[PDB]
Formats: C-alpha cells, structure tokens, sequence
C-alpha cells in the first residue's frame, strides 16, 4: 500500500527521503474523546511530549542547509512542493502535518472543569478517517490537510497497527519527496549536497527519547 | 433559619408557615403535605453541555446530601454524565442504591469523556439540586440522569 | 423573573386486579401519573418562586444534618404544627 503511492505520484521524477521513528522508552497509554468515552488505546509514538520532539526533528531538517559553489541550498530549493508559488511549503508525509507541522496547533485543547471536548487526540483520530478535511467538526474545528495543501493518507505515515486501528501505531513515517533531476545535472548536485547533509543530521540526531532509522 | 411552608386554597398562595397558620387553617391529614421539585430551564439558561459545566464545579470536604420530593415536571433538557480522571479511574460517584434517572426528559444530554475532575464532588454554584427520580442531590452522579431544579413544600386542601 | 406559567407535571398515584403486585405490576417508569396545569399563572409562578425562596434555609438544614437522605421534613412540619397549638 506504500508502494502504490510512491509509484504512481513520485517516482522516477521524485525520490523520497524516509524516516521511521520509534519511541522506545515510552509507555503507550488510554484516551477517551468526548462525547462517545470509549477506550481507546494510543500508541507509544503518540504521546504528546514524543510527537513534540519529532516535530523538533522535523523543522530541524526542514532548516537543514548545504554548501554548493556560492550558494546556500535549503530543502525548498528541491522539494516538491506542489502548490508553488501560490504555496512553497514542502510536501512532507508526516502525522504531524495533520497539525500543520505547528507546535501550539498540536496544543489545541478545548475543555473546562469537567471535560476535555477536543485534543490532539480526537483530532488525530478524526483525521487518519477524512485526511482531506478542512473542519474537524470538533469544538476546536482544526484543519487536516498538510502546510502543502494535500491530504496526508494515514497508511503512509505510520507503522505498527492492527487494521484500521491507526491509533495502535509504534512507528511514525516521515517522507520528504525531493526532485530526481534527472532531466538536469546542476539542480541535481545541489539536491545530492543537501542529501549528504541530511543523512549525517539524521544518523547522529542525538535523543535517546527517539530511535531514528531509515527505509 | 426557617423552611417556608406554602398554603394553597383554591390559588391563593401565601408563603406561610406554622409561624403563622391561623387557627382556622386547616390540617386534618399528613397526606395533605407534598414536597415538590420544579426545574431550571428556560431562557437565558444555556443548553449545550459546554455552557451548562459552568454551573456546576468540584470542590472537597464537603458531604453530598440528598432530601426527597413527591412530584415534579417535565422537562424540556436532561444530563447524564460519564467522567474518567486523567489516570483513568472514575471522576463522579456511582449512583447510590435506589437514586435513578430523572423520570421525564424530553431529551437527555448524554456524554462521556475525561476531564481534571479537581474535586471529590460536583455541586450546583447556583445552589440548586440536582433533580433525580423523586429524589433531589447536591451532587452530581456517574451515568444518572438529572435535571437541574428546587424543591418546595405545601400543604394541599383537604 | 424567568417565568414557566405551564407546568406539565409528573406524580405517582394500580389497584385493579394483580396490578398491586409488584411481581405483576409496572415498572420503576411506569408508575406515574401525568397532568397539565393551567391558566393558573398566580399560582404556578408564585410556586417556582416559594421553591426558589426555600432553597437556602433546605440547603442549610442538610449542611446541618448527618443523615444521608432526610425524608422526614414534612412529618416534622406536622409535629411543629400541633405542637404550636396543643404544645
Ligand atoms: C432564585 O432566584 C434568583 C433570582 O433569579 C436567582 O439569583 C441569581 O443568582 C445568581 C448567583 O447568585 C446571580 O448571578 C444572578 O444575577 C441572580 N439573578 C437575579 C439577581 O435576578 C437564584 O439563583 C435563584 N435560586 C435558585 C436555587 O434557582
């Protein structure tokens, strides 16, 4: 079901730089959204304080930038981003753009003395159901689409869950599709120099909170 | 620090009491006295479950008490609510042996979740009760559906 | 203030055949009888504001009490009552 998707928008026009993260000194825990109060069981990366620290991972690569010649070459030199110019945010397969890649989005809380009516949690669970959505119908009425202006499809960006049960998942996937330039050899060596400072961020990303691994 | 007791006639109603009862008033028979409950609802007073918590609020060291009624009215809005605390045990206090729902709701607000629960019990800030089957609470309880009201005591014609 | 002139109220008054046999007879919701008051504006109003008015001195007698569910308030009334004239 990853293929599929890699196969038909991106590649060979587009290569895909990946992330699998795990957290693997968390417990998972119990939520219940209002107003149904079922149990439902959310797993170890989703957290609220790991979903903060991937989200510290995730801008740190977006802020990622490398020497070529004279030039300073950022990730939105390279990426797809598919509502250019009109809208230069990267496209970036990751569950926190369910939240706009946005810490005081991923924050919204709407409650009083007796309730906690939305949360990151009821929005994350309306969202893998309808990742186009512009209005999460809860008291908070979020967004879901990305900071690209496209759905974020829940079977892309997670990992470790039974069926549909999204909310199970012990992994997170984070996908940066970037430009193959195979077409143009100048755009492509500032693509790979970018890449080379991306792997070596990446592989030495220091918090023991997070295991970050690639494929 | 004084219950009023209300005389009705035929409509007269005078706020009274023994501190008053004239020695022609006349009670023959305990069945004449009947407590009732009467609801809070109505204009100015907000439906929906989030403008309705604002009544209410947790508070500790005080003991729930509950005082009975024989009669009441319909009402138009009715709440039932569920409250996990953050740990995941439960908020409001099951509802004691014998206290059941509010027996006429036109519609019940029925809702569950989790909440900070900062208190060992929920009061009324209005000071009212909370109105469950002929039997009135300053406490709110687990899964039982209330409405909100006062009580007042009579005494009916022979 | 506030004022509901219509009160549809609900009360308990089967003793026709088996029905008094709580084997056989209603259920917990069954047991009410239903009625509609009106055009008695004075009276009614001036009800929802008594129990209004009651609110406090109830309120402080329970504050006051040990016991779980009072039940005996108008049986105390009554005592009071003949206690004022006969005492
Ligand atoms: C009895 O009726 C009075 C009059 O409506 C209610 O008083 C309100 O009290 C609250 C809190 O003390 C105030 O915020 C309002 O402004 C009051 N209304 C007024 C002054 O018109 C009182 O709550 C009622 N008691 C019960 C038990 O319902």
């Amino acid at each position: 079901l990853e293929k599929e998707y890699f196969d038909q928008h991106f590649g060979p026009f587009f290569r895909t730089e990946q992330l699998i993260i795990r957290a693997p000194l968390t417990d998972k825990h119990i939520y219940q959204p209002y107003p149904s109060g079922a149990d439902v069981p959310f797993g170890p990366p989703l957290d609220i304080q790991i979903l903060h620290q991937v989200l510290d991972l995730q801008i740190a690569i977006e802020n990622i930038t490398a020497s070529y010649d004279n030039e300073t070459v950022t990730l939105q030199d390279i990426c797809l981003a598919p509502l250019s110019p009109y809208n230069t945010n990267c496209t970036i397969l990751s569950v926190l753009n369910y939240f706009q890649n946005s810490h005081s989005v991923l924050d919204h809380k709407k409650g009083d003395d007796f309730f906690v009516y939305a949360d990151y949690h009821t929005h994350f669970l309306y969202c893998v159901r309808a990742p186009a959505s512009l209005n999460d119908t809860s008291l908070l009425h979020d967004p879901c689409l990305g900071t690209f202006g496209g759905p974020v499809f829940p079977w892309l960006v997670l990992g470790g869950y039974d069926d549909q049960n999204y909310n199970n998942a012990t992994a997170l996937v984070i996908t940066f599709p970037v430009n193959n330039y195979y077409n143009d050899t100048e755009k492509l060596q500032r693509a790979q120099a970018w890449e080379k400072e991306f792997i070596n961020f990446v592989k030495n990303y220091k918090n023991p909170n997070l295991t970050i691994s690639f494929t | 620090r004084s219950i009023p007791l209300g005389v009705i006639h035929n409509s007269v109603l005078q706020v009274s009491d023994v501190d008053k009862l004239v020695c022609r008033d006349k009670l023959s028979s305990t069945n004449q006295l009947r407590s009732v409950g009467l609801n809070l609802e109505g204009n100015g007073v907000a439906t929906d479950v989030p403008s309705a918590t604002k009544r209410w609020g947790f508070r500790s060291g005080v003991p729930p008490k509950v005082v009975n009624y024989e009669a009441g009215e319909w009402a138009e809005n009715c709440y039932n609510l569920e409250i996990k605390k953050p740990d995941g045990s439960e908020c409001l206090p099951a509802a004691p042996d014998g206290i059941r729902g509010f027996p006429r709701c036109r519609y019940v607000h029925k809702v569950s979740g989790t909440g900070p629960c900062a208190g060992d019990f929920a009061f009324h800030k209005e000071g009212a009760f909370f109105l469950y089957d002929r039997l009135a609470s300053t406490v709110i309880y687990r899964g039982t559906t209330f409405a909100e009201g006062v009580v007042a005591f009579l005494i009916l014609p022979q | 203030p506030k004022c509901n002139p219509n009160l549809h109220y609900w009360t308990t008054q089967a003793a026709i055949g088996l029905a008094w046999i709580p084997y056989f007879g209603p259920a917990a919701e069954g047991i009410y009888t239903e009625g509609l008051m009106h055009n008695q504006d004075g009276l009614i109003c001036g009800l929802r504001q008594l129990a209004n008015e009651t609110t406090q001195a109830l309120q402080l007698f329970l504050r006051a009490t040990t016991e779980l569910r009072t039940f005996s308030i108008l049986n105390r009334k009554a005592i009071d009552f003949l206690l004022q004239r006969w005492g």
